[PDB]
């Protein structure tokens, strides 16, 4: 709910993206003008910058974002010459503000306050905090001017997708928690309806979105597509879609089969349980594949993944996720243990002779030209001597 | 590998050891199935035991 | 000193052998001059038995030199966090750069013949992707100085020498078609890393030289540490020479592009970046003058550092002149509304006072002429 | 303990004594019949000195119980072969080993 | 069971088994010789040798079995040899003396166009042998501790038989390719040729092939070029790109052999020529001395040569390339002509000194590479890179020698055995660069470091050590373990402690070693943010060793590095130690122990050879004042209690438990907070005193020196220094009956703390007034002198406090009184 001036990697993430919304529908895409009132929307959360009588400067919900609270303007200078009003124009209007070049002060229209930074609170710089809370002040500072920087179409599309997908999956998780522990017996599911169709379509769309580039492509095109894919994976992970997918997987994993799920959600919902689980695992694999940063996140919760290898509904998908993690992350390789290796071998024992399991087995043996002697020894001692 | 040499009896319908692979580790002869009964000097061979 | 009398004939045979190997490599092998670059490029640029193979296909297969350039382009385009140092790329970039020679009264005919020879030598490379390769390598360096970017800049200068309009057109088309901010981001980072005169470094170097020779030269380090003041002056000159050659001949399109890249998501003003570097250099030179103003005569090392700084400043002035000449009115306005006037004021102060000071001792006539 | 079962007779008189170098050709199997070692695969007789604790205890006793030129089957219990630890990656824990040894010569 | 040849049609089983072979290769990859020995029980030598020859085996299985043989038996030896193949340590033996650039031939003994066959002849560069052990699974298992047993060797396989088999298979493959059958072994030409070529390349690099074998391989590659003074050669057959890649590997090996031969010929000539030069210089000296002084000036000018460093003498004696008179270069004309002839021969060998049939290795490689590139648009980037590397080496042969010489080195015959042992140890250390560190690897690294530091060649040939790059490899190992889990308490502390003991000594061996380590200062300072809990040597200690008592390096130091260290010190002055908090110490709010380490690195940079380096001292003082938290909570402007109050509070903390430590212990509670605080402030005062300017600068009245001294005087009051110097020390006493009540030196106020105060007082404030001298003597010095004198009894004479008092008096106090 709070707004900050922050620097560093955040300048490439989706939490620093804002949509400028003039107070009109017609010609809302016209050139922006000095002193023209407008709203500022946070893309990934859908909230609006505004002034609240209690909390000061915050981002409010759209339901509470009335013009008085959330109407701002851009000013060339802090002089008190805003008296001169202007009328709207039926057209693109005259170009006034430029990307990068123009330096603009943000003013709250109703109160006349200026968007500035709060006096840096002590002990925060001492700890190492380098973000300054933003506030609305009567005077401000001389360096209050902001520069407007353009973002790529891919970034803006990803931000809007994150917003809608987060909404949908949060609704799904709430639906599951609604009947978390309430058996239906023979009556109605005893909960809120689930967005099964929306979830399935969204998962398919995101799998296609994160599809890796085709191998039969010219090197240059493949490299550009790989760069775009990595950037999109990073954007989603930073906005926290990985945790959301894992939470959905947890809630659906509580149930051991479609019939067990139907005992709480109903037969109609249970008709899609297996499909949703498999799609979630495919999305997880697409989200982490080839991404060292995303894959390294499993070094803390490897048991979460290894303990699911013997689930029969999505065995191949779970194995694919594990394969991606081990292929990309040496950190996971350095925390693998004997029980993990034994579970992976029991996969061979219980599911049959699958070469992907061997591929996984010595994705543990070497990574990036460095060998893990403990993993090699454990595999040798637990797999070979039985013959 | 130790030389194989066994002597005994075999039943016409059923004793068909083909060259190459087979029961156990291959090299099937007299007493490597339940259709033949063999002796090798130290062991009585039948059923591949 | 004298009484110690350390003779070579007393050294053990193996110590003498190692010393001999070092000295022989330094004086005989290293000094040897072998010119194989032209022969190598000429051999590699030849297709073989094309008619016998019946290459009636409209798209002929690349010849060996083309394939080498394509391989290095692929290496540059590979998506990586950083560009790894590559001895092979550096060696072949040096070979390609040397292949374009850039060689009394010379007749108009002889001058034109030299120009045509250089154009042919440069076409040998830029007809096979060398210009795009240079741009890709500059972009891939991601603003990190080093041998890779030095070799890339030298190759670019070699293929651009004389204001090669065809190479300029190819570079501009590639940049405007790819629309990547990485190239100019890398250029800006390199320009910001470029160094100026440093008086603390100068005093440190003076003290290091002052440190005497007590033990024998082998045991001591001979205080032969590389130059501490403007150590990358060659790289700075190469960078600004490359930027100048991008505009040589009053290429209006590329002159405008250096100021604003309309198609990209963000733009960098290379003209203003150059002005900012010039301002830093002017301030450093003013500091040097103030350091030496009290002294009567500038010593040899001070003269050498002044000369290096002045060569860099000369190159920067030539780059700005190339940016604006033609005239590029947009660049003229961008410079007029910049910090150039302050740099010129500081330079005028330094010029006046250094003129008056250097005129008073004839041992500094060369420095005065350079000034 | 180790049990020795003759396969082919030896000379009957020449037995190894402590400090002698026995030269043997052997094939090792686990009790279930899985081969894990054989000197004949490497085509080189295995030499070991009796009494220097170079080989397992079962071997030390069984080969000493044999005569020159003799071939015998040695059945060795786990405590005599490798015990609980086993041979990591080769022999499982608590494994009984069956060997087919032949004492080629004594030196 | 079935025949394994049924996997040609049973494709699921074939895929599973090929991936099983890959898993076998991977569980033993990168030096796991123990697992290789284990795998010898699952795929035995007879199986591997039969698979090598099985012509009906499906291609993936054939390739897998060739790769499995290589991984089990040859990979480790090949890697270790390949690591050493880039260095040329030539012993000065008769074989080396015999080596010559060109083969002794009827045309000429040196000069003739015809080279010797590459890779054939005599080479003397030192290369440690291969070590293998026999596979055997009936031996008694070593029942000693784990991770301490000697590292397993690679399982052995008969190498002469393997060589013969590889050669025969390669010959058969060449013949079959020439015949162009429709059933290639393995199902394709690539599957027929790539495995055998990989095996041959591995054996070649291992260097097991004899001269006759190498001649056979050369004739298989090119019958006409490498004829000895069928007709289709591999290089002239039409082959896939992978086969071309293996051919490139073979050509690379032979080009490397040519380079090695050039290096060794140069070394042999160097031996002979240097002997001649020394012998001539001896005669010249004898004749010069024998001269009855024609002219004293002439004698001095002549002896100017002989009173010069030997390297400079050699440079002068070799300066006749473009002619020189007997005064510029006294070397005789015959001796000059010898070098001229050898230089011509070397240029001719490299091809610099100047038929469609190649007739030479260089021309063969150039023609082959250019022809391949002309014939096809090569699709494999690895093949392209190998092709153009080979072509560059062929075209620039003198440059290859120039870039290789830095790694060449001649040694005496008496150093060969120790050099071989050192090379084995360095090989083990280098092998540890591709494996995650564990207990066994840690033990191996420590043992190798100990052996190297006990080897004589380590000390006598620091230039050889630098050429081998020992310091860089050890640094890389140390930094790998440090960075791995940087936030987590780093594991294997003993290995890092050894990582100095080695490197932190390597710096001290020689000045060039010190410079080489100094070149990595930022790296060490980057990784020095962690430590302390080391309780041993650290990368910060490596950094100090690089700049210690070296004026040139201290002047070459960088303001960026000093700012990095000062930032670490600020962090230590603002935050408590997480490790101490975990161990249960009170939270005092800062980190005196780390602050002390950082102050210590700064002290070495500021003061060199008993004098302050003004350039570094001013920078350090300015950084410290710009970050006041670096002075500790006592010297804070607002809430500061002052230095004297800080020391007194530290004494009270030491006296009171439950504030000095956890109060719950290997080194008697490890850290004591009171002593830590006192030590931090002592180190800070020592650093400031050492940053104080010199008396000659003060006398000359330099503005900067005066300003710096004024700043230091403002930081530290004189009354606080006198008070600390006057604080009483706890002296050993005899209580009860024979009870020596000795103070715990590591937990109390010690004279080492007063020594820093004395240094600061003498360097910054200085004693110049008789009244002040008498006052300080009466209050601070005389009581300590009397205590030290009274502790001279036989019982107390050797107590820790008595020895500390003696050191304090003889290093700080008495010199000052002598000066005053």
């Amino acid at each position: 709910r709070l707004v900050y001036y922050e620097g560093g990697p955040v300048c490439t993430h989706a939490r620093s993206l804002w949509r400028l919304e003039p107070l009109r529908i017609s010609w809302s895409g016209s050139h922006l003008r000095w002193g023209q009132p407008l709203r500022i929307r946070h893309v990934t959360t859908g909230r609006y910058l505004g002034l609240t009588e209690d909390q000061g400067l915050v981002v409010v919900d759209a339901s509470k974002a009335h013009t008085k609270a959330t109407s701002f303007c851009f000013r060339i200078s802090k002089e008190k010459l805003d008296v001169a009003p202007k009328r709207d124009v039926e057209g693109m209007g005259p170009p006034e503000i430029k990307y990068g070049e123009s330096l603009c002060f943000v003013q709250h229209v109703a109160s006349g306050l200026w968007l500035t930074y709060a006096a840096p609170d002590p002990k925060a710089l001492r700890l190492g905090v380098l973000k300054k809370k933003a506030m609305l002040h009567q005077e401000g500072h001389m360096d209050d001017a902001l520069s407007l920087t353009r973002c790529q179409q891919e970034e803006s599309q990803a931000a809007r997708m994150i917003y809608s997908t987060a909404g949908l999956y949060n609704q799904f998780i709430k639906g599951l928690d609604s009947f978390s522990g309430k058996p239906r017996g023979s009556g109605p599911p005893a909960g809120s309806a689930l967005p099964i169709e929306g979830v399935i379509l969204s998962l398919q769309d995101l799998i296609g979105y994160f599809e890796p580039p085709s191998e039969e492509l010219q090197h240059e095109e493949k490299q550009t597509k790989l760069r775009s894919l990595r950037n999109r994976q990073s954007l989603f992970q930073e906005e926290g879609m990985l945790s959301l997918v894992l939470n959905c997987i947890d809630r659906l994993n509580v149930y051991t089969t479609a019939a067990h799920f139907a005992e709480f959600a109903g037969e109609e919902a249970a008709e899609s349980w297996k499909e949703i689980v498999n799609l979630l695992y495919e999305l997880l694999a697409s989200l982490i594949r080839g991404n060292r940063t995303n894959c390294a996140l499993f070094s803390t919760n490897l048991d979460w993944l290894v303990s699911k290898l013997d689930r029969l509904e999505a065995s191949s998908g779970i194995l694919e996720v594990l394969y991606c993690v081990l292929i990309e992350s040496p950190e996971v390789l350095n925390i693998i243990q004997e029980n993990h290796i034994k579970s992976i071998i029991s996969l061979l024992d219980k599911h049959g002779r699958n070469h992907k399991v061997l591929d996984v087995l010595c994705s543990l043996c070497v990574c990036n030209g460095v060998a893990v002697r403990s993993n090699q020894d454990l595999i040798t001692e637990n797999l070979l001597p039985g013959r | 590998q130790a030389t194989h040499l066994r002597v005994g009896w075999a039943l016409s319908e059923g004793y068909s050891p083909y060259p190459g692979g087979g029961e156990g580790w291959g090299g099937n002869g007299v007493g490597d199935d339940l259709y033949s009964y063999g002796f090798d000097g130290l062991h009585l061979w039948t059923g591949h035991v | 000193a004298c009484f110690r009398m350390t003779p070579l004939y007393n050294l053990p045979t193996h110590r003498a052998c190692n010393m001999f190997l070092e000295s022989y490599k330094a004086s005989w092998i290293l000094t040897e001059d072998h010119s194989f670059e032209d022969r190598m490029i000429d051999d590699l640029s030849k297709a073989g038995e094309q008619e016998e193979e019946e290459e009636e296909v409209e798209e002929k297969k690349p010849d060996p030199l083309h394939q080498l350039v394509l391989h290095f382009s692929r290496t540059a385009l590979t998506e990586k966090s950083k560009l790894d140092e590559d001895y092979l790329y550096m060696a072949y970039a040096d070979i390609m750069a040397k292949s374009c020679h850039l060689e009394v009264e010379v007749s108009f005919e002889e001058k034109e013949m030299e120009k045509q020879r250089l154009l042919y030598q440069q076409s040998r490379l830029h007809n096979r992707g060398a210009a795009e390769m240079v741009l890709q390598m500059i972009s891939a360096c991601k603003g990190e100085t080093g041998a890779m970017v030095s070799s890339t800049l030298k190759l670019g200068i070699s293929i651009l020498n004389g204001g090669n309009a065809e190479v300029q057109q190819k570079m501009l088309d590639y940049l405007k078609d790819k629309k990547e901010v990485g190239f100019f981001q890398s250029i800006q980072a390199l320009m910001q890393t470029c160094s100026v005169l440093d008086l603390n470094a100068f005093e440190r170097q003076n003290k290091a030289e002052g440190l005497g020779m007590v033990n024998e030269d082998g045991t001591v380090i001979n205080r032969q540490n590389g130059e501490k003041v403007m150590a990358d002056d060659e790289f700075t000159q190469d960078l600004f020479r490359f930027l100048q050659l991008l505009c040589e001949g009053h290429n209006n399109d590329f002159q405008n592009y250096l100021r604003t890249q309309t198609g990209n998501t963000t733009t960098i003003n290379i003209i203003i970046c150059t002005v900012d570097y010039l301002l830093r250099l002017q301030e450093s030179i003013s500091d040097f003058y103030w350091y030496y103003s009290g002294k009567d005569v500038i010593e040899e090392q001070g003269k050498r550092n002044f000369s290096k700084a002045m060569s860099v400043a000369k190159q920067v002035f030539n780059s700005l002149t190339e940016y604006i000449q033609g005239p590029c009115t947009g660049n003229q306005q961008s410079l007029a509304h910049s910090r150039l006037w302050d740099a010129v004021v500081g330079f005028l102060h330094v010029f006046a006072h250094m003129m008056m000071k250097l005129a008073q001792d004839s041992s500094q006539i060369e420095l005065l002429k350079e000034l | 303990g180790v049990q020795v079962e003759t396969i082919s007779p030896g000379d009957g008189r020449t037995f190894p004594k402590r400090g002698q170098t026995c030269v043997v050709h052997y094939t090792g199997m686990l009790e279930d019949g899985k081969k894990f070692d054989s000197s004949r695969d490497r085509n080189k007789p295995f030499k070991f000195t009796l009494g220097k604790q170079e080989v397992i205890r079962g071997w030390e006793e069984g080969v000493a119980q044999m005569s020159v030129g003799q071939r015998a089957k040695l059945i060795i219990s786990s405590d005599y072969a490798y015990g609980a630890t086993g041979h990591p990656g080769i022999i499982p824990p608590h494994a009984t080993l069956v060997f087919d040894v032949e004492l080629l010569k004594l030196e | 069971c079935m025949d394994i040849l049924e996997l040609s049609e049973r494709l699921d089983l074939q895929r599973f088994h090929s991936h099983t072979l890959s898993l076998y290769r991977s569980v033993c990859a990168l030096g796991n010789n123990r697992v290789a020995h284990a795998l010898c029980s699952h795929v035995d030598q007879a199986q591997l040798l039969h698979a090598l020859e099985d012509a009906r085996l499906p291609g993936p299985l054939r390739a897998g079995y060739y790769d499995l043989l290589i991984s089990i038996h040859l990979e480790s030896a090949c890697r270790s040899r390949r690591s050493m193949l880039s260095e040329y340590i030539v012993p000065l033996t008769p074989e080396t003396r015999a080596i010559t650039l060109f083969p002794p031939g009827r045309s000429a003994e040196d000069g003739p166009r015809r080279h010797g066959l590459p890779g054939v002849g005599v080479t003397t560069s030192l290369r440690p042998p291969h070590h293998f052990s026999p596979p055997c699974f009936v031996v008694a298992l070593p029942a000693a501790g784990a991770t301490e047993a000697p590292a397993r060797l690679s399982p052995a396989i008969p190498l002469e038989a393997l060589r013969d088999k590889a050669l025969r298979m390669l010959g058969e493959a060449v013949r079959d390719g020439g015949q162009h059958a429709r059933d290639p072994v393995g199902g394709s030409v690539e599957f027929q040729f790539v495995p055998v070529l990989k095996l041959v390349s591995t054996l070649l690099v291992m260097g097991v092939f004899s001269d006759e074998d190498v001649k056979q391989i050369l004739k298989m590659i090119e019958p006409e070029v490498f004829r000895e003074e069928l007709e289709e050669g591999l290089l002239q057959m039409k082959l896939p790109e992978s086969v071309k890649l293996q051919m490139c590997h073979l050509l690379e090996y032979f080009c490397d052999q040519e380079l090695q031969h050039r290096v060794e010929s140069l070394a042999a000539f160097a031996e002979c020529y240097v002997d001649k030069m020394q012998g001539n210089q001896r005669g010249r000296y004898g004749l010069l001395m024998k001269a009855f002084t024609m002219s004293a000036a002439e004698t001095a000018r002549r002896t100017r040569e002989f009173r010069s460093p030997p390297q400079e003498q050699i440079n002068m004696l070799l300066h006749f390339k473009n002619g020189a008179d007997e005064e510029e270069c006294p070397l005789p004309e015959e001796i000059r002509q010898e070098l001229v002839n050898f230089h011509q021969d070397l240029l001719a060998h490299c091809g610099i000194q100047l038929e469609h049939k190649p007739q030479s290795l260089q021309e063969l490689v150039s023609h082959t590479v250019v022809r391949w590139a002309q014939e096809d648009f090569v699709q494999s980037p690895e093949l392209v890179r190998a092709m153009f590397s080979l072509l560059h080496r062929q075209y620039d042969g003198l440059g290859e020698l120039l870039r290789a010489l830095p790694r060449a080195y001649t040694i005496s015959v008496s150093s060969v055995e120790d050099t071989m042992s050192l090379l084995e140890c360095l090989g083990q250390i280098r092998s540890l660069l591709i494996v995650q560190m564990g207990p066994q690897e840690e033990n191996l690294m420590i043992q190798s470091i100990g052996n190297i530091m006990n080897n004589k060649v380590f000390y006598q040939h620091p230039n050889l050590m630098r050429a081998l790059g020992m310091h860089e490899t050890v640094m890389e190992v140390m930094v790998n373990v440090l960075g791995g889990g940087e936030s987590k308490e780093i594991r294997f502390p003993k290995m890092v402690t050894s990582c100095c003991r080695f490197l932190c000594y390597f710096c001290r061996i020689s000045r060039q070693n010190q410079r080489s380590m100094f070149d990595h200062l930022s790296y060490l300072l980057e990784n020095s943010g962690i430590g302390l809990g080391m309780q041993g040597s650290t990368p910060l200690d490596v950094a100090a060793a690089s700049v210690i008592d070296n004026n040139e390096l201290a002047l070459a130091l960088q303001e960026q590095d000093l700012e990095k260290v000062v930032s670490y010190l600020a962090g230590c002055g603002l935050q408590s130690c997480p490790m101490l908090l975990a161990k249960g110490y009170p939270d005092i709010g800062w980190n005196p122990c780390g602050g002390e380490r950082y102050l210590d690195f700064l002290r070495f940079a500021v003061f060199v050879n008993g004098e302050s380096v003004e350039e570094n001292a001013n920078v350090v003082v300015r950084l410290l004042i710009r970050k006041p938290e670096c002075f500790g909570p006592a010297l804070r402007g607002e809430g500061g209690s002052g230095l004297l109050a800080a020391i007194e509070e530290a004494i009270r903390i030491s006296e009171d438990p439950a504030r000095d430590g956890p109060g719950v212990p290997p080194e008697e509670n490890r850290v004591h907070l009171g002593h830590a605080i006192m030590s931090f402030y002592a180190a800070l005062i020592d650093l400031l005193g050492r940053c104080a300017p010199e008396t000659h600068l003060i006398q000359a009245g330099k503005g900067e020196a005066l300003r710096i001294r004024a700043i230091l005087r403002s930081l530290v009051p004189l009354d606080d220094l006198v008070g600390i110097i006057s604080l009483p020390l706890q002296i050993p006493t005899l209580g009860k009956d024979g009870a020596l009540v000795q103070p715990k030196m590591s937990a109390s106020f010690v004279p080492d703390h007063k020594a820093s105060m004395v240094l600061f007082l003498d360097r910054v404030y200085g004693i110049e007034n008789q009244d002040f001298l008498l006052h300080v003597l009466d209050v601070g010095f005389l009581p300590d002198m009397r205590a030290a004198a009274s502790l001279d009894t036989a019982t107390f004479s050797t107590t820790e406090m008595a020895l500390a008092l003696n050191r304090y008096l003889c290093l700080a106090v008495l010199p000052l009184i002598t000066k005053c």
